[PDB]
């Protein structure tokens, strides 16, 4: 899972690379890549609701 | 100079929107009065710090509409005899606290002209200020952009509504063909815009229901009340501009009333 | 929602085409709340002869509605048409005519239906009978139309005179207060009632001419206000004689000092015997 | 921690008096001076860029 | 509830930036709302001395609802814990006796 | 005084983003402020071997207020520190002597 | 945290000698080279594909 966790955070950065640089505009991707950040900081709080430890 | 004066450009606008005349004429007055926006004056053998009483008179030479200033003319004639010199004139000028007198009663200031010349004098002044403003918008081919011809309306109306403000901007989308607006097709409209007071009156039956008469007989009844003709396209953009509700027409609360209250 | 009110005062309907009796209208402009109708009478189609029978004796003068008395064909459209001519001063009169096709009634006959069809897009009348004979006959030019304008204005005005003087040809100076108060609608301000209760002396009265002129003066209210712009911004309160010549050139209708002194005596709460703009005009813009 | 090792319930933890209103007494009168020293700066800086 | 607050905070900034106005006029609020939080956290730490970590910040909040919940319900709490102290204190002593009795080893203290 | 500065940095940027400047002209400053702050929160760690953690970082400041101030008011903290443990030691020695399972005093 | 468990007061926490200088004199001159590396890199970058 640790490796599987990283491999996710290495493809999510791989998705937003192709999309941003040489398939779209950064001004198109950005309003997503703030949400993904906030998406994490939502789950990273949801985990605290389920598990009850930070 | 981005944000240098976009406060004073709005502030002086706010002053010219509603404020006290004291500082308003302190901006000398000789001909600086043209600041009242944002060939008579060649005949202005005036004295720089003329007055603010005449100023009060002056804007009313543009503020009072056509049929009404006849009464101001009559009210000016408390001596009767179709003529009144400075005795009553300069007195009611003093009650608030010269070139016009030299233009009316001659440089001698005594020879009392027929005060019927109050009308024509009112005619050219309304024209000249409108004229000079037309050059301020730089008429290309003697014509200005529909967003300029609509802009001066906003400059005339002096209202703070972001929607119609943007509608003024968005008009190039609604009008990308381009025709240009000549000085005559705008002067006729303002003479109508001057006598608005009677239009809504004449439009009261419509006002009892609304829709401001489908933009065409609007132009037709305009000539009736305004004594002057307008073209078709000139008003189409106006209905296109002030169509805030998007209905394709106007309510009294859409265009007319705002004009009516503008006479403050 | 004037239409909803038109339903209230009216009691004659035909498949929804509510016809107004001449009295309902006069009651709709004099009274404010009246409900005694309880009638759907006109369904029997006596209307088509009811009006035309009675209009043949109509008084063309100031009694064109004080002559029929609740029998006549008044459409909801025409109803509003009276409301607009209710408030027209002399200035708008020619224009109100000129607002119509202005090419003689040959182009103005249809304007009546045009008046009607206008309300449709929005969504045999007594007047049309007096305006166009029977089926679009009479050529009611401006002056002839203007005749109908002023008297009908005078009529609603005149009948109002009796309603406060209680029929008597003379209106107590105290009665004349309520009409002004019913006009300015600032009646809850007891200071004016405090003003009239002592400053006004219960004495002589006011005839119809002095009142009808005053009521007509208010028809030209705006043109007066503009002639008062220079003084209002000057804030100098106006004297009687000044106020006379003012309203003289303003409306063209002279008044009597017996009125305006009371108007002064009631509106000069500042006690300087001079009417500032906020004194008279200020309360007049309450409605 | 809800309860100490003994199982006893920890004391009612102290909330600073008027705190929620004690903090506004500093942030709010400083948001404004956070702004006004921008006006007096932009105008102090306009003479060489925008 | 905080999750709800954190949920709408992601909607009223989603619709308001794709169907509605734009991105380029939400970003200067997008940023000011994170930095808006960072004060609150710090303000929380000044309000009460904790760096505002959830598994702690919950328990402090929980502890308020308890005392305010108990003090309202009039149920005693001081004498309860003093009891609960006397149990463990007495209990732990009994635990020390396991050495000299079951094992005959000198008592620790 | 922290929250003060942490509020003007919202004030300074409030105006500079809508009123008097653009945002695409003021965004790259806030970033170079974030990545300037998160450098201080690291440089602070290199200066004093701990992280910028509010409770600790407060105390490690608080002490430097104390040892400075106590140095000014001249009282021998070293003695107080020394004298303090013996109390919490002699007392503990007594509680160990009145041990209710280890009879020393009946 | 602030006081020992016994009740004593913690010792004077350490501040390294003039460290506030020790950090400026290493952030500034490396803030400076971080610029210089770019401009020279910008030159080579312009002699090729991107700009
Ligand atoms: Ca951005």
């Amino acid at each position: 899972v640790l490796w599987g966790g990283l491999a996710y955070m290495a493809t999510q950065f791989g998705i937003l690379a192709r999309l941003t640089w040489w398939e779209y505009s950064w001004d198109i991707m950005e309003p997503v890549t703030y949400f993904i950040t906030y998406g994490s900081a939502m789950a990273m709080y949801a985990y605290f609701v389920m598990t009850r430890q930070e | 100079s981005g944000f240098r004066d976009r406060k004073v450009m709005e502030y002086e606008n706010r002053i010219r929107a509603y404020s006290t005349p004291d500082k308003i004429f302190r901006y000398f007055t000789p001909e600086d009065f043209v600041r009242s926006i944002t060939s008579i004056f060649y005949t202005l053998g005036e004295c720089g710090l003329i007055s603010f009483s005449d100023y009060i008179f002056l804007t009313t030479v543009l503020s009072t509409p056509q049929r009404n200033f006849e009464i101001a003319f009559k009210m000016f004639d408390l001596n009767g005899d179709g003529e009144v010199d400075m005795e009553e004139f300069e007195q009611v000028q003093s009650i608030i606290r010269s070139a016009l007198t030299t233009y009316f009663f001659g440089a001698d200031l005594k020879g009392k002209l027929t005060i019927k010349n109050f009308l024509e004098f009112q005619r050219k002044l309304q024209h000249d200020v409108l004229k000079l403003e037309f050059e301020r918008h730089d008429p290309v081919d003697g014509r200005i952009t529909e967003r300029q011809f609509g802009g001066m309306l906003l400059a005339y109306s002096g209202v703070q509504s972001k929607k119609l403000t943007a509608m003024q901007r968005q008009l190039k989308k609604h009008f990308k063909e381009g025709k240009g607006l000549t000085f005559q097709e705008v002067e006729n409209f303002f003479t109508f815009l001057k006598n608005i007071n009677d239009v809504d009156t004449a439009l009261s039956f419509y006002h009892m229901a609304g829709a401001s008469l489908d933009k065409v007989t609007m132009q037709q009844v305009a000539r009736t009340v305004a004594k002057v003709e307008l073209s078709d396209h000139v008003c189409d953009v106006v209905f296109a501009l002030f169509d805030c509700d998007g209905n394709g027409e106007l309510s009294n609360k859409e265009f007319v009333s705002i004009m009516k209250q503008r006479l403050m | 929602l004037r239409k909803q009110r038109f339903m209230q005062f009216s009691s004659l309907e035909h498949e929804g085409e509510y016809y107004m009796t001449p009295r309902d209208f006069l009651f709709s402009v004099m009274f404010e709340q009246m409900e005694r109708k309880t009638s759907v009478k006109k369904l029997t189609k006596k209307d088509i002869e009811d009006t035309l029978s009675g209009i043949q004796t109509a008084g063309c003068g100031s009694t064109f509605f004080r002559d029929l008395g609740d029998k006549g064909l008044i459409s909801y459209t025409e109803y509003l048409f009276l409301l607009t001519i209710l408030t027209k001063p002399h200035s708008g009169f020619h224009v109100a005519f000129k607002m119509l096709d202005t090419d003689g009634n040959e182009m103005i006959e249809k304007r009546e239906f045009f008046k009607l069809q206008k309300i449709i897009s929005k969504q045999n009348t007594t007047l049309q009978m007096r305006f166009f004979g029977k089926r679009g006959q009479r050529k009611l030019h401006y002056k002839e139309f203007r005749r109908f304008m002023e008297n009908l204005q005078t009529e609603i005005q005149e009948m109002e005179f009796l309603q406060f003087s209680k029929g008597l040809s003379f209106m107590r100076k105290e009665d004349f207060a309520e009409w002004l108060l019913f006009f300015t609608n600032t009646e809850n301000k007891d200071i004016y009632w405090k003003n009239v209760r002592e400053k006004l002396s219960a004495g002589e009265s006011i005839s119809l001419d002095e009142f009808k002129s005053f009521c007509h003066f208010t028809t030209h209210l705006e043109d007066f206000a503009i002639a008062m712009q220079m003084f209002s911004l000057a804030h100098r309160p106006v004297r009687l004689a000044e106020f006379k010549r003012a309203v003289k050139v303003a409306t063209g209708q002279e008044l009597s000092n017996n009125i305006l002194d009371t108007v002064f005596k009631i509106f000069d709460l500042d006690g300087d015997e001079c009417l500032s703009h906020e004194e008279f005009l200020g309360v007049l813009k309450n409605r | 921690v809800i309860v100490t090792r003994s199982g006893a319930i920890l004391p009612k933890p102290v909330k600073m008096s008027f705190g929620l209103l004690r903090v506004f007494s500093i942030v709010i009168p400083f948001l404004y001076v956070g702004t006004l020293i921008s006006k007096n700066f932009a105008a102090l800086l306009e003479e060489h860029d925008i | 509830g905080g999750l709800a607050y954190m949920a709408t905070q992601f909607g009223i900034l989603a619709r308001l930036t794709w169907w509605e106005y734009s991105w380029d006029i939400m970003e200067p609020v997008t940023y000011f709302i994170t930095y808006g939080s960072a004060m609150a956290m710090y303000a929380y730490f000044v309000m009460t001395r904790q760096e505002y970590v959830y598994p702690e910040a919950r328990d402090r909040q929980y502890l308020l609802f308890f005392h305010k919940g108990a003090k309202k319900s009039r149920f005693d709490l001081e004498k309860y814990n003093q009891l609960k102290d006397a149990i463990a204190q007495a209990e732990m002593d009994l635990k020390r006796l396991r050495d000299p009795l079951q094992v005959h080893l000198p008592l620790r203290q």
